[PDB]
């Protein structure tokens, strides 16, 4: 699937990401745009051999199992495929762990590069949430 | 998330010298480990970074080709093998580790290059003096 700024905002809001550990909803939407550009099936194979999955491009060598990364960990304890659903619950929960696992949203460099320190309320401006 | 440093000292021109660093962090990570160095007259410069997990390396054009970073056996221990040493290499070397377990894929070369954004844990340093 390929959400739309607002369509995603809603879903993420519904899944309780708005002000999760202090992170305004805008933060997560903006994060998605720069990671998967809102495409739930987005997947990128990295040279280390891992692969980023879905809307938030979670990496296979750490949070999910894809069976293609030998040393891989599965911190979120789920199959990487899970993060490819058209429903975002998979990524959204895993995301909460990653962030609340003490890592913060700095976990996503994109968030750092493109979202940190930017009026992010803008990614939900004009959305009936 | 404490780092211990070994090796170093004075080596002669064209010589090789091994530096080692073990992140006693003992939790989950670190994600990155690399070295930075600094001469008297000089801002802290990047040397090398290796990606714990995946083992991808990144070097500064200044040491790329000579130096080699890698993971030693011992848990959270990386090793910087400095070869074809030049006096310009004389300086204080600092081990650093990024304790952040990145969600998507991250390359340690980025942080290292850009002044070290990400590297939250630092060593005390080890002096390396390449006697001309």
């Amino acid at each position: 699937k390929v959400f739309g700024r607002c369509e995603l905002a809603a879903a993420m809001k519904r899944h309780g990401l708005d002000n999760y550990r202090g992170y305004s909803l805008g933060n997560w939407v903006c994060a998605a745009k720069f990671e998967s550009n809102f495409n739930t099936q987005a997947t990128n194979r990295n040279t280390d051999g891992s692969t980023d999955y879905g809307i938030l491009q979670i990496n296979s060598r750490w949070w999910c199992n894809d069976g293609r990364t030998p040393g891989s960990r599965n911190l979120c304890n789920i199959p990487c495929s899970a993060l490819l659903s058209s429903d975002i619950t998979a990524s959204v929960n895993c995301a909460k762990k990653i962030v609340s696992d003490g890592n913060g949203m700095n976990a996503w460099v994109a968030w750092r590069n493109r979202c940190k320190g930017t009026d992010v309320q803008a990614w939900i401006r004009g959305c009936r949430l | 998330v404490q780092l211990v440093e070994s090796g170093g000292g004075s080596v002669q021109a064209g010589g090789s010298l091994r530096l080692s660093c073990t992140a006693s962090g003992y939790t989950i990570g670190p994600y990155c480990m690399g070295w930075f160095r600094q001469a008297p007259g000089g801002e802290r410069e990047a040397v090398a970074a290796i990606n714990m997990g995946g083992g991808i390396t990144y070097y500064a054009d200044s040491v790329k080709g000579r130096f080699t970073i890698s993971r030693d056996n011992a848990k959270n221990t990386v090793t910087l093998q400095m070869n074809s040493l030049k006096p310009e290499d004389t300086a204080m070397y600092y081990c650093a580790a990024d304790s952040t377990i990145y969600a998507s894929y991250y390359e340690c070369g980025h942080g290292l290059s850009t002044g070290g954004y990400g590297y939250d844990s630092w060593g005390q340093g080890t002096q390396v003096t390449v006697s001309s």
